[PDB]
C-alpha cells in the first residue's frame, strides 16, 4: 500500500506563531512534509485563546478551532528559547530542517546567533524565510498591524464597499489567509526548486503589504495610468449586467446572478418567463443594462423576492447563467459539492472529540494532499522529537525536560 | 539560471494568469496562449486613458507581462497538433478551460503527457474539474457567493459587497501557482508530473476565517467584523477612513497605549475609556459599547487628515492604518523606499505604464517584471520556429486558420 507524498521527507522547522506563517506550514503538512512546531508553554500561540471554541468552552489551549484549523498534522515540541540549553537543540533541529521560517521581533534570531549567517553554516541546504508588514527598512518599517490594517493600507478596504457609503473590506482579517501565505509558499517552492540545482539554501523574504498590492493592481494601476481614484462599486461589476446580489426567500437570503452577454440575458429572461418589461430597448444591450442598473436590479429583485434561490439558482446555472446562492458557514460545510470533492475533512481529537476541518484547495491527481491528526497539544510531541529525529539519550531528554529547557 | 529552465505554458482568461505572471517573474520562459477570438481579459476594465482596444486593459497588462503570446485555434485539427508538440517541451501547463473541453477535443492529460511524461496540467476553474458543480458557470461574484466568502462581507441583514480586482480568480491563481510548484518539485524527482485541481469556490473556503468553525464547534452564524468597539472597527476621518486595532480578546496591554494617545490628544471624554469594562469582548460588541467607542474617537478622528492619524497613531504604538486609496498609494513614503512601484515603457500604448512590484525577495533569484504584455500573435512565429515548423508549415496553419501570427 504505497501513498506518495509531493514533499516527502521534507522537514521544517516552524518557529511562526500567529499570523501567516502557520497557515503556509499546515499546508506543507498536507503534503508529507514534517512540520516540527517550536512552542513555549511560556508564550503558547495567542489562538489557542480564540473563539471559537468546542461547545463555547474556552477552557485550557486545546480547544479553539481558531487555532485547530491552521495546525492539522503538525508536530510539536516545547521550547524555551530564551534558556541556553534550548539553542543547541533548535540547532539540531535546523541541522536536519529544509525549512526555517520564523516570525520573531526584527533582530531576535539574530540574538540567538541563529540568523542567516548562523543558520548557513548549521546547514548549507536550509531555506531561511522571513516576513514583516511592510519591509524590515524604511519609515514605516516599525509600524504595527493585522490582517484588517493590511486589507486597509494595501488599497482593498477603499474598493471594498457601496459607492457613497463608509467601506467595509471584506469582514476579515483577509491578507493573512490567501495573499500571504500563498506567496510564502511560492517562494519556498522557489527555493526547493533552485536548490535541486545549486544544492544551496537562500533566504526568502517577504513583505505582507507589496503580496497584498499585487493581489490588487487596479487600485494603483488605475491611479497612475489615469490621475483619478478608482471608486468601490458595491456588489456591480463594470462588464457585467446585470450582476448583483437580489433577495430570495427565507432569512438573509440573496442570490448572486451575474449576467455577461446577451446571451445570458436571453436565458436570464427565459427563466424569468421573459416578462415583457425586460424587453425594453433600455435593456436590449449590455450598454443599457449597465446604463439602467438601478431599474433594472429593482425589477429583478422584485421577482428574484418570490422564489426560493436554491430552485432559482440551479435553474439559471442550467441555462448556463452563472448564478449562487449567498452561502452562510453552514451552508458552505453542508454543500454537496464541497463535500463531494473532499475539501472539508473530520478528525477525532482527545480532548474536544471529531471536529471540522480542510484540506488545502488543491486536488493532486497521484500525490494527494493528506489529513491525519488534529492540531497538537504543546509539547505534544517534545519526546519523540528529542529522541527520534535529534539523538537525544533517554537521560538526556529527561534533563533536559526537568531543568524545563524543554515541557 | 533562475527559472529559465523551465517552460510554461499559460492558456488563461479573465481567471488564471496570476499563477503563470509568478512563474514569469522569477524568469521561467511562459508563454501565454490565446485563442484568435483573444484573451477576454483584453476586453474588461480599468484602462489606460479612454483606450478601449485590445491592449488598454490594465488588468491585461498586468497578468500577462513577462510572457510571450501566441494564438492557436484548438477547434482545429492542426491546432491541436501544433498544441500537442508545445506540450511535449513544456514542464507546466497552466489553464482555465471549461472542463471537460480538452478531454473532448482528444486533448487529455494522458495524450498531451504521452510523450512528455513529468508534465504538470493545472486547471484553475470556479469549481473544479469534478463534482456536481463542474458542468456549471461560474463568476467572481458567483463562486464568492457559493465558496462562503462574500456573505461575510457585511453585518446583520446588509446585503454584502465585492472585494476588488476578482479575489475569487487570484485566491485560486495564487493556489494554482504553489500546486504548480509542489507537483513540478515533485517531478523533478519522480520523473512524473500529474493534475493539479484548483476551484475557486475551494480556494475563497480558504478564506472563512474561523467562520467554518464557529457552526462545527458552536452553532453560531458570523459575518464580518466591523462592530467590535476598537476591535478590526473602520472609522471616517478628515479625508477617508482609517482602519483600527486597539485591543482583541483580553489584551489590556494593546489598549493601554490606546488610551495614551487619547489622553496625549486631548481627545474629549477619553476617560470613558480609561475603564476596563473595554477588555470584555461582550461589552465591545453590545450596542452601547460600539456606539460609545465611535463617539469618542469620531469626535477626533474626523478632524484629522488619514496621514496624520497614521503617523500620530504609529507613534503612540497602536495598529491603526489610512484606508488607502490608489493617490495614497502612488505616494506611499515605504514603498517608495522599497522600490515596489514597476514602470515600463509599452511600445504599443505609446507610454509608460507603473505596476505594482515584487511580492518577496530572495537571496539568489531576482524578481523582474519581464517583457511587456504581449499583443495577439505577437509570439506565434518564433515559437512555432522553436517547435520546428518551417515557415511553408507555418503559412500553412496561418493560412488555415489554425493559428494567428500579427503582422
Amino acid at each position: 500500500n504505497s501513498v506518495e507524498r509531493a514533499l516527502e521527507g521534507i522537514v521544517v522547522c516552524d518557529f511562526s506563531w500567529v499570523g501567516a506563517g502557520p497557515i503556509a506550514t499546515s499546508v506543507l503538512a498536507q503534503c508529507g512534509a514534517d512540520v516540527i512546531r517550536i512552542e513555549s508553554v511560556k508564550r503558547p500561540d495567542t489562538l489557542r485563546r480564540g473563539e471559537p471554541f468546542k461547545d463555547g468552552i474556552g477552557t485550557g489551549l486545546d480547544r479553539s478551532g481558531y487555532f485547530a484549523a491552521r495546525n492539522a498534522n503538525k508536530r510539536d515540541i516545547a521550547l524555551d528559547m530564551n534558556h541556553p540549553s534550548a539553542r543547541e537543540v533548535a540547532v539540531r533541529l535546523i541541522a536536519k530542517s529544509d525549512i526555517v521560517i520564523n516570525n520573531f521581533r526584527v533582530g531576535q534570531m539574530e540574538k540567538w546567533k541563529l540568523g542567516w549567517d548562523e543558520v548557513q553554516k548549521i546547514n548549507p541546504r536550509a531555506i531561511y524565510v522571513t516576513m514583516s508588514m511592510q519591509g524590515t527598512d524604511g519609515p514605516h518599517s516599525r509600524y504595527m498591524g493585522y490582517g484588517v490594517n493590511l486589507n486597509a493600507l494595501c488599497g482593498l478596504t477603499a474598493r471594498a464597499g457601496f459607492a457613497g457609503a463608509p467601506p467595509f473590506g471584506t469582514g476579515t482579517n483577509y491578507t493573512d489567509h490567501v495573499m500571504v501565505p500563498t506567496h510564502t509558499l511560492f517562494g519556498i517552492m522557489a527555493a526547493l526548486l533552485e536548490r535541486e540545482v545549486t544544492g544551496r539554501g537562500q533566504t526568502v523574504s517577504l513583505s505582507q503589504l507589496e503580496s497584498a498590492i499585487s493581489m490588487t493592481p487596479s487600485a494603483p494601476m488605475a491611479f497612475a495610468a489615469n490621475g483619478e481614484v478608482l471608486g468601490p462599486q458595491g456588489y456591480g461589476d463594470a462588464e457585467a449586467a446585470p450582476h448583483g446580489v437580489y433577495t430570495t426567500l427565507g432569512y438573509r437570503k440573496w442570490i448572486a446572478i451575474a449576467v455577461f452577454d446577451d446571451a445570458q440575458w436571453a436565458a436570464l429572461r427565459r427563466v424569468m418567463g421573459n416578462p415583457p418589461w425586460a424587453e425594453d430597448d433600455g435593456f436590449a444591450s449590455a450598454e443599457m443594462r449597465r446604463r439602467n442598473a438601478a431599474e433594472l436590479d429593482e425589477r429583478i429583485e422584485a421577482w428574484t423576492a418570490t422564489q426560493y434561490g436554491d430552485w432559482l439558482m440551479a435553474e439559471l446555472l442550467k441555462a448556463g447563467v452563472p448564478a449562487g446562492e449567498v452561502r452562510d458557514a453552514r451552508e458552505a460545510i453542508e454543500d454537496e459539492h464541497l463535500r463531494r470533492r473532499g475539501f472539508w475533512a473530520y478528525l477525532d481529537h482527545p480532548e474536544v472529540g471529531v471536529t471540522l476541518y480542510n484540506r488545502a484547495p488543491i486536488v493532486f491527481s497521484r500525490t494527494p494532499l493528506e489529513m491525519k491528526t488534529a492540531a497538537p497539544s504543546i509539547g505534544q510531541h517534545t519526546r519523540e522529537v528529542l529522541g527520534g529525529m535529534l539523538g537525544y539519550s533517554h537521560d538526556e531528554i529527561e534533563n533536559l525536560v526537568s531543568h524545563e529547557v524543554l515541557v | 539560471q533562475d527559472f529559465s529552465r523551465f517552460r510554461v505554458l499559460d492558456m488563461t482568461g479573465e481567471l488564471g494568469p496570476y499563477a503563470a505572471k509568478m512563474f514569469a517573474g522569477l524568469g521561467a520562459d511562459v508563454i501565454h496562449v490565446e485563442s484568435p477570438a483573444g484573451d477576454p481579459l483584453r476586453r474588461v476594465g480599468p484602462w489606460f486613458g479612454d483606450r478601449r482596444d485590445a491592449q488598454a486593459s490594465l488588468q491585461y497588462l498586468y497578468y500577462n507581462a513577462g510572457k510571450r503570446g501566441i494564438a492557436v485555434d484548438l477547434e482545429h485539427e492542426a491546432g491541436r497538433t501544433a498544441f500537442r508538440r508545445l506540450c511535449d517541451g513544456a514542464d507546466l501547463l497552466i489553464e482555465s478551460c471549461r472542463p471537460g473541453w480538452l478531454d473532448g477535443l482528444g486533448l487529455s492529460y494522458e495524450v498531451l503527457s504521452r510523450d512528455n511524461a513529468r508534465l504538470v496540467q493545472t486547471s484553475i476553474t470556479p469549481f473544479g474539474r469534478t463534482g456536481p458543480l463542474a458542468p456549471y458557470p461560474g463568476s467572481d461574484l458567483t463562486c464568492s457567493a457559493l465558496s462562503g466568502f462574500l456573505y461575510l462581507a457585511g453585518v446583520d441583514g446588509d446585503k454584502p459587497v465585492r472585494a476588488p480586482d476578482n479575489q475569487a480568480y487570484r485566491m485560486a491563481e495564487a493556489y494554482a501557482a504553489v500546486g504548480s510548484a509542489i507537483a513540478l518539485f515533485s517531478a523533478q524527482r519522480s520523473g512524473r508530473g500529474q493534475v493539479v485541481d484548483v476551484a475557486c469556490i475551494e480556494a475563497q473556503a480558504m478564506a472563512l476565517e474561523n467562520a467554518a468553525q464557529f457552526w462545527d464547534l458552536e452553532g453560531k452564524i458570523r459575518r464580518g467584523r466591523g462592530r467590535e468597539a476598537g476591535s478590526a472597527t473602520l472609522h471616517p476621518c478628515a479625508d477617508g477612513f482609517i482602519a483600527l486595532v486597539a485591543i482583541m480578546g483580553r489584551n489590556k496591554p494593546m489598549w493601554t497605549p490606546f488610551v495614551r494617545w487619547m489622553e496625549a490628544e486631548g481627545v474629549e471624554e477619553w476617560q470613558v475609556l480609561d475603564d476596563d469594562k473595554w477588555i470584555d469582548y461582550a461589552y465591545r460588541t453590545s450596542e452601547e459599547g460600539y456606539a460609545t467607542f465611535c463617539r469618542v474617537f469620531e469626535r477626533y478622528t474626523r478632524t484629522r487628515s488619514k496621514a496624520y492619524l497614521y503617523e500620530i497613531g504609529q507613534r503612540f504604538n497602536v495598529a491603526v492604518t489610512p484606508v488607502s486609496d490608489g493617490r495614497d498609494l502612488l505616494a506611499n513614503p515605504q514603498l517608495a523606499h522599497r522600490g515596489f512601484w514597476q514602470t515600463q515603457f509599452n511600445d504599443t500604448l505609446g507610454a509608460n505604464v507603473t505596476y505594482p512590484g515584487a511580492p518577496y525577495e530572495f537571496g539568489e533569484m531576482q524578481w523582474r517584471l519581464g517583457r511587456n504584455a504581449p499583443r495577439l500573435g505577437e509570439h506565434t512565429r518564433e515559437v512555432l520556429a522553436g517547435c520546428g515548423y518551417s515557415a511553408s508549415e507555418i503559412d500553412n496553419l496561418v493560412r488555415e486558420g489554425a493559428v494567428y501570427a500579427e503582422q
